[PDB]
């Protein structure tokens, strides 16, 4: 109000994200034909998509004869089935499609002696539907594969005329009668907030890592979308499923990579045996996401832990051939070095099971619509979309595969594009926004700007990164899940309680940080209550107390026979979860998994099975 | 009880009359972490939160923290803090660079460089792209090697005087690197009309081979092998 | 939006504000290579001054170059003087000799590597002052 | 396109390399033709070295014409005294021997 300066943008889509899925349904609009616009809080290139150094999985069949249909049974039990069938039908099928676009591209991925792109054995997967062995198709630039990616898809992004909103740190969703109308955003480099409105929204914010005390994403992974979502009066889902990397550096919390496990690497405990062989008969530490890391914080609890403390694993890397090394893993050659200070070659590797990725985020079809939830229906909201890691299409489930959210960010971004291309033209009327519409998200600007509180803003974020790390870790116990719920619950209302000192217009990241850490919030406070709701052991989320596998049926013997159990009994359901914005009481409801597939003839669904490597 | 003095370079533009000076903090060094951007960070949690950087990744590959460390373009999740209690750390931006606030250059005109190399893969042919995967050696993609591994931090551009005197015309050695990346990638076509646009003297010749890009670079590359490497294709290729 | 466009838009906005520059010379550290490199144009600069006023004096000044020899007679030629005469004209031209060369190995693209810079450097640093006491001693 | 700024740097080390060559040969070889070679060599790699520092340091549209156009000038002076230095005067290879045993 006199204060900040209102700046209207008119637009045919825009596109929050600048990393791989976001980047990719920019341009990806742009090529269609479409006035796109590109609103980033980073520039395209620091965006984190970059920190990806395992691969892209494509079923190209340049190592062994493959299938993509292989790649659909190995997805949908990694996720341990609460994955959306439909969705990972839709993301196996493009898998070669995609990749190959990104090769004609620019993407210089790493070759063999046929000249063909390089494919190498990744976390959990198989040939034959889970008969033939291990199976080769992930797809890598040489342990920078994601670096790699993010700037072959931003240098072909220069291509077509998108607008570009380089460090705008969005601040919620224009919405007006149940639709998207834009997104309002604050401009870093001069103070001043900007409405870009338009026809079609996109979301692709990326993840909430931040959320805890140790984790392999970067600072800027703050979960902002799925915040903007929730601000909204929408449902995110999934928000209790985080996902635990095996293998991460013990100090900063860097990652090394699951391509370490895949070109040869094995895991070493205290002792020295190889525990990964005790705990999977024949899958060895070449596991799944969850299972692998599951292992090894169990390693832990027994006492059997390695270093000064005891409280982290070993990575051996130095049995694998030095000329190898020097090739297939460059990236974590550099970076084990420098943070860790261990020679990758001539010693092995310390490791801790760390925060990697958010299976959860903004409910999503297959085609990329954001869903809502009315009468126990889904419903489309229109003019909103979200792909990537901020989304919950649940490609992935309960837990991530390895190496497939760079093909969770092409397809699903390509997807968001073709949905506002098949349907809905350019130059189509942009729907009014209100001459008013955006007061709440500058009054919650100018609030955190004058802050006056007791606590530092800081001293907040500590809180809550601790608390969720101790009570919300890889084995959660109900106990433990009720005083993690009103930990955060009493932190929720310290918000009003804190002390911003910089009180200028020009890169304030003393303000930005604390809207980032209001947006952490309502990531956390859906987490943990989530987390206490669900009473099984399904992928990522393992109770202490509720070890079963609920599902509709008891799959270990035949159904044909058995009854059913009812929808509110059984937990093979999705968790919608809500939350009011004033009082922090988060309120969740639930739908039915999608078991159908897209082709019923030309790709099987997939029953429920014992999930066991 | 290890105390650690840091000069940070500091320049507030919401108010008025306040000119570039330097400021010191005071950081035990066994509740901090081993690098720079450790105590950036612990300061601006801690200390003065008035500090403004750029930080993302803390792993060394997204390029944030591209700033100059004792008289040193390196980033500074990658650099860590000399423990000498002796010397003091000076903190400054990356140098001859429009300073927006506190260690934060704007690199507009640095990306927009980039941007007229055309950093992407050229075909003649691009009816029929899209649908399969173009064959490419072990040995082609060999020459790949030790060039598409650049952040495009801009440590290298702005160390070198060349890019200080002549900052509008001449492009740099990260973005004439990248234009000699995309040169000897045998999947693009266009390498004749590539070398055709470095055909003034600003853009390409205005490098005098002083060889300060190479020696600060964070992930150990050489512009300077690609720079020279460049002016011979340009002295020798086909029409 | 377009390539060119965008630097347009750098130097309308940042000349029209009051944001300073970032220190240059004032805060970078001295290195041999790049302090080889100035001392490169501080010999050429003045060698080629120094052809420009050789020139320049035989055709404006009268008088043989014969008749010129002798007036630096009246000095009276101090030996220890004299070698210090001609050093300082073999010093600058030698340094620019050997330097010139490691420049056309560059050109080449041979040595380019930080080691192989100081090495290279070291070379042409002490072949400066051989060449530049041998020669000043004929 | 027209490739110029290209033949102009190649140029440039076709002097270099010239240059080098001739200082052992004026040395060994000392005659009338060596004063000229040696002359033409060594004033056209001066005009295009500070032709070099002119278009670095030297700012301006207006400015950089007017260094051009005078360091044209210092140079053809240049060229043309050391011809004449060589033609009615003693030669430069001649001259250099002179100075070095006094
Ligand atoms: C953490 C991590 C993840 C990872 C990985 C290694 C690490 C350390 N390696 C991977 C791999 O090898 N293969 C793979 O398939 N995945 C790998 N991952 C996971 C993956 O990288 C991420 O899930 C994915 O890249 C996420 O991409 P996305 O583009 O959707 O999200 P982002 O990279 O974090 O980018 C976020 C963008 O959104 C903009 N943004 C954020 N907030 C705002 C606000 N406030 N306003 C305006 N813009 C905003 C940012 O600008 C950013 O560009
Ligand atoms: C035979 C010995 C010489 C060699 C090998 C040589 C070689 C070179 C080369 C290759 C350069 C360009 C450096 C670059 O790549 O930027 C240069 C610079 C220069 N040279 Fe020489 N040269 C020699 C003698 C001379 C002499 C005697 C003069 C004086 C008339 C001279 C005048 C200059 C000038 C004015 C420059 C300025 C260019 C710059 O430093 O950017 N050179 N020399
Ligand atoms: C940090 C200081 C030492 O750095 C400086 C300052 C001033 C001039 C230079 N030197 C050049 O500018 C230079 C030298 C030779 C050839 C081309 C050049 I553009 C370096
Ligand atoms: S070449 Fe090296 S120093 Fe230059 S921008 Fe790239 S990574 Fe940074
Ligand atoms: S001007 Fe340049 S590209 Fe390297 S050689 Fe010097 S920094
Ligand atoms: S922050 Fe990613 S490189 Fe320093």
């Amino acid at each position: 109000s006199t204060q900040y300066p209102v700046v209207d943008h008119e637009f045919d889509a825009v596109v929050v994200g600048a990393g791989g899925a976001g980047l990719r349904a920019a341009f990806g609009l742009s090529e269609a034909g479409f006035n796109t616009a590109c609103v980033t809080k980073l520039f395209p290139t620091r965006s984190h998509t970059v920190a990806a150094q395992g691969g892209i999985n494509a079923a190209l069949g340049n190592m062994e004869e493959d299938n993509w249909r292989w790649h659909f049974y190995d997805t949908v039990k990694g996720s341990d089935w609460l994955g959306d069938q439909d969705a990972i039908h839709y993301m196996t099928e493009q898998a070669p499609a995609s990749v190959v676009e990104l090769e004609n591209y620019g993407m210089p991925f790493s070759r063999t002696e046929d000249g063909k792109i390089y494919q190498r054995a990744f976390g959990g997967q198989s040939l034959k539907f889970g008969k033939g062995g291990q199976a080769h198709r992930c797809c890598c630039v040489a342990d920078r594969t994601g670096h790699s990616l993010l700037h072959t898809l931003y240098g072909r992004s220069l291509r077509y005329d998108t607008s570009y909103f380089v460090e705008y740190f969005a601040l919620d969703l224009l919405m007006e009668n149940g639709e998207c109308r834009g997104v309002i955003a604050l401009c870093i480099e001069d103070g001043s907030i900007h409405r870009i409105r338009a026809r079609n929204t996109v979301v692709a914010t990326g993840g909430y890592g931040r959320t805890y005390f140790s984790c392999t994403s970067a600072h800027t992974s703050t979960g902002d979308g799925t915040a903007m979502v929730t601000r909204a009066g929408l449902p995110c889902q999934d928000l209790e499923f985080v996902q635990f990397h095996p293998t991460g550096i013990y100090g900063a919390g860097c990652l090394i990579t699951e391509g370490c496990r895949g070109e040869g690497g094995i895991l070493i405990n205290s002792q020295g045996e190889r525990f990964m062989e005790r705990y999977a008969p024949v899958a060895k530490d070449l596991a799944s996401r969850d299972v692998v890391s599951r292992s090894m914080t169990l390693e832990i609890r027994e006492g059997r832990g390695c270093g000064p403390e005891k409280d982290h694993v070993y990575l051996q890397l130095h049995h694998l051939p030095p000329e190898q090394l020097a090739v297939r893993l460059p990236g974590i050659s550099e970076t084990a070095m420098i943070f860790a200070g261990v020679d990758v070659t001539k010693e092995p590797i310390p490791v801790l099971p760390t925060v990697h990725y958010n299976m959860g985020g903004i409910p999503t079809n297959y085609k990329g619509q954001v869903l809502r939830h009315v009468n126990g229906q889904d419903q489309v909201v229109p003019g909103l979309y979200a792909c990537g890691e901020a989304a919950c299409a649940s490609v992935h489930g309960a837990n991530r595969l390895g190496a497939n959210s760079l093909l969770d960010l092409v397809v699903f971004g390509r997807a968001c594009a073709l949905s506002i291309a098949e349907s809905c033209r350019p130059g189509d009327k942009v729907p009014s926004i209100k001459p008013n519409a955006g007061e709440e998200s500058v009054m919650n600007l100018d609030k955190l700007r004058f802050a006056n509180g007791t606590i530092r803003t800081s001293e907040l974020r500590l809180s809550m990164q601790k608390s969720m790390q101790s009570h919300a870790a890889v084995f959660r116990v109900g106990s433990v899940l009720q005083e993690g719920c009103e930990k955060i619950l009493r932190l929720y209302g310290d918000l009003q309680h804190l002390k911003t000192f910089d009180r200028g217009m020009v890169w304030n990241t003393d303000l930005v940080e604390t809207l980032e850490l209001q947006n952490l919030m309502l990531c956390a406070l859906q987490t943990i209550y989530g987390a206490e709701a669900r009473k099984e052991s399904r992928g990522a989320h393992a109770r202490e107390d509720f070890k079963e596998r609920v599902d509709e049926y008891d799959y270990s013997k035949p159904i044909q026979g058995q009854q059913k159990k009812p929808f509110q009994e059984h937990w093979r359901k999705h968790t919608l979860s809500y939350v009011d914005v004033k009082t922090g009481k988060v309120s969740l409801e639930y739908r039915p998994v999608i078991d159908k597939t897209l082709n019923e003839a030309d790709c099987a669904t997939v029953p429920p099975a014992i999930r066991s490597y | 009880p290890r105390i650690k003095k840091f000069a940070i370079y500091r320049w507030d533009p919401d108010k008025t009359g306040d000119k570039p000076h330097m400021q010191t903090y005071e950081i035990d060094l066994n509740n901090c972490g081993p690098m720079v951007l450790d105590a950036l960070i612990k300061i601006k949690n801690e200390i003065d939160s008035t500090l403004t950087f750029r930080r993302s990744c803390r792993e060394g590959i997204c390029g944030s923290c591209a700033m100059n460390i004792n008289g040193g373009n390196t980033l500074a999740c990658t650099r860590r803090i000399d423990t000498n209690l002796d010397k003091v750390s000076k903190i400054y931006p990356l140098p001859h660079m429009y300073v927006i606030k506190d260690l934060v250059p704007d690199l507009s005109n640095f990306y927009a460089q980039y941007k007229s190399i055309e950093p992407y893969l050229k075909k003649k042919d691009e009816s029929q792209e899209g649908k399969q995967q173009y064959l490419q050696s072990i040995e082609e993609r060999e020459k790949l090697d030790g060039l598409y591994e650049c952040i495009l931090c801009a440590c290298c551009s702005t160390s070198c005087p060349s890019y200080w005197w002549n900052g509008d015309k001449y492009l740099g050695p990260a973005v004439l690197m990248q234009a000699y990346r995309w040169m000897i990638d045998s999947r693009d076509d266009f390498t004749e009309e590539r070398l055709a646009k470095l055909q003034d003297p600003f853009s390409l010749y205005r490098c005098h081979t002083i060889m300060n890009c190479t020696g600060t670079c964070p992930k150990g590359l050489n512009p300077g092998k690609a720079i020279a490497e460049i002016k011979k294709m340009m002295a020798t290729y086909k029409e | 939006t377009t390539a060119k466009e965008e630097m347009e838009r750098f130097w309308n906005k940042n000349l029209g504000s009051n944001r300073p520059l970032s220190p240059h010379i004032t805060i970078y550290r001295w290195s041999l290579p790049m302090a080889m490199s100035i001392c490169h144009r501080g010999t050429g600069i003045a060698l080629s001054a120094g052809v420009s006023l050789f020139g320049l004096s035989a055709l404006l000044l009268p008088g043989n170059f014969e008749s010129h020899l002798e007036l630096v007679k009246s000095l009276c030629l101090g030996p220890t003087l004299i070698y210090t005469a001609k050093f300082g004209i073999v010093f600058p031209l030698m340094y620019h000799t050997w330097n010139g060369i490691r420049h056309l190995i560059w050109d080449l693209g041979k040595g380019l590597t930080i080691p192989q810079l100081t090495q290279s450097g070291v070379v042409v640093l002490i072949l400066t002052v051989l060449s530049s006491v041998g020669l000043a001693a004929m | 396109s027209s490739k110029a700024a290209s033949l102009h740097w190649t140029g440039e080390r076709v002097v270099s390399v010239l240059l080098l060559g001739l200082l052992p040969a004026a040395y060994l070889n000392p005659c009338s033709a060596m004063d000229y070679s040696l002359a033409a060599a060594l004033t056209l790699h001066g005009h295009w070295g500070i032709g070099q520092v002119v278009t670095d340091y030297v700012r301006g549209d207006a400015l950089q014409k007017a260094a051009k156009a005078g360091l044209l000038a210092l140079s053809a002076f240049t060229f043309a005294g050391l011809c004449y230095f060589n033609y009615h005067d003693v030669g430069i290879c001649k001259a250099v021997a002179m100075l070095w045993k006094l």
